[PDB]
């Protein structure tokens, strides 16, 4: 039936529309808080990197 | 490219350190090969999470 | 030697802070070229998708007791 | 896959108007052929959009 190939397109559409929302929402998320990791784990290093510079000098 | 350049610096320093140092300090918590250890790990760590916040 | 390991040192302090700056400066325009792609594909969606349902209507008020 | 489901359901819709061509009223405003027209661009253009929304 054609009214009801168009129900479902019409359908398709709002459901497609509403999971591409969610997807970039979601991955805007991800992305965020696996920065704040990643920069958490660099300072992280960091520090143990300007503690062993600091050995390295007084082995001088 | 600051990946290939933290790993450029941190493998001079530790070559440096290697040519440099005729007789490591116990004091300091560690031994040469210790420092090298933490070193080399510190410096991993810090460049993957570097690759991680940018990309 | 000494002034070699100082100069190495403080280059290495001194691009771990630039690494840093550049790292959540690259994530932050990241983040907003993600967002503007994103908006700017979502709103041609919902344009297309209006010319869909548009032509839908059109095509049932025709066909009538035929669709 | 949404992708796939709103390009596939479009040629299905595509065909059914086609299929009912003879019934189409060309004195309503948008011919027959204009409308098959319109709506493979629409489709097209609401395909592309949705991969442009998902894509990475």
């Amino acid at each position: 039936a054609f009214a009801a190939k168009a129900g479902l397109m019409r359908h398709t559409i709002g459901q497609a529309e509403q999971q591409a929302m969610s997807a970039q929402a979601f991955h805007q998320g991800e992305s965020a808080a696996a920065f704040q990791g990643a920069h958490a784990r660099f300072v992280a290093a960091a520090a143990k990197v300007n503690t062993l510079l600091d050995i390295a000098q007084a082995n001088l | 490219g600051y990946a290939g350049t933290l790993q450029s610096l941190g493998a001079d320093i530790a070559s440096e350190q290697a040519v440099l140092s005729s007789a490591w300090q116990g004091d300091t918590g560690i031994t040469y090969q210790g420092w090298q250890t933490q070193w080399n790990q510190a410096l991993e760590d810090l460049v993957r999470a570097y690759q991680s916040m940018s990309g």
